[PDB]
């Protein structure tokens, strides 16, 4: 476990840089492939689009993050009914026997870079029905999920913790940098 | 007396009254010529209607 620096700590420091690849580059090629990734995840990361899959209970905080108290598209989500436009795909609710195969098949459906937020226990880990036998105990077992959201439903404000947290994820993805090396 | 008789009148009563290989094979004589239509399944349009739907 670590902690935050302290007051002076932090006075000695510099400012933390922008790109989280740092400005290290050696050589031309390295500092242009750093600055390609860098718009490119800010484009990825400004603008993400979840698909609405929302099967129950959770769905309401699903519901609540667009309500404009903890307005969400003010970070550039917007809620694209097709899956074939939809970038990210919040699952949330539980994940019944008949569901499985139809959350794998908009799962695939969906074009990459595609990430996966499992809000809720019901998703998580199968939640409060995790000994049932028609619930998938979890949603790990059919997709590859990215983030956690924890709650029984999460709070509107956790939910969208995690949308900032997947916007992190999106920002210190390494493509062209590291292709480079590939 | 000859009068015409079912002979004579099976001379006739054929798609050609001198059937030949195809003629005398199919025939289509409906009486009335005003053949009722009969009616056909016309198979509908099935849409799995949710669940990914708002
Ligand atoms: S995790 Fe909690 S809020 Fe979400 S669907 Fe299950 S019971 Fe409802």
């Amino acid at each position: 476990q670590q902690t935050l620096p302290v007051a002076e700590v932090a006075q000695n420091l510099p400012k933390k840089g922008y790109s989280p690849f740092g400005t290290k580059q050696s050589s031309v090629a390295e500092w242009s492939l750093a600055r390609l990734d860098d718009l490119l995840n800010w484009g990825r990361k400004g603008s993400i689009w979840p698909l609405t899959f929302g099967l129950a209970c959770c769905a309401v905080e699903m519901m609540h993050i667009a309500a404009p108290r903890y307005d969400m598209d003010r970070y550039g989500v917007v809620f694209r009914a097709s899956p074939r436009q939809a970038d990210v795909i919040i699952v949330a609710g539980t994940l019944t026997n008949k569901m499985a195969p139809a959350l794998r098949k908009v799962y695939d459906q969906m074009p990459e870079p595609r990430w996966v937020i499992s809000m809720g226990s019901c998703a998580n880990g199968g939640g409060y029905y995790h000994y049932s036998y028609s619930v998938v105990r979890g949603c790990d077992r059919i997709i590859p999920v990215d983030i956690y959201v924890p709650g029984c439903p999460p709070t509107a404000e956790a939910l969208m913790y995690g949308v900032l947290q997947l916007q992190k994820k999106v920002k210190r993805m390494k493509t062209l940098q590291m292709w480079y090396r590939k | 007396k000859w009068y015409p008789d079912p002979e004579f009148m099976k001379q006739f009563s054929g798609p050609v009254m001198y059937p030949d290989e195809v003629t005398s094979l199919w025939t289509v004589p409906p009486w009335n010529s005003k053949v009722t239509p009969v009616e056909k399944s016309v198979r509908n349009l099935t849409l799995n209607f949710g669940p990914q739907h708002p």
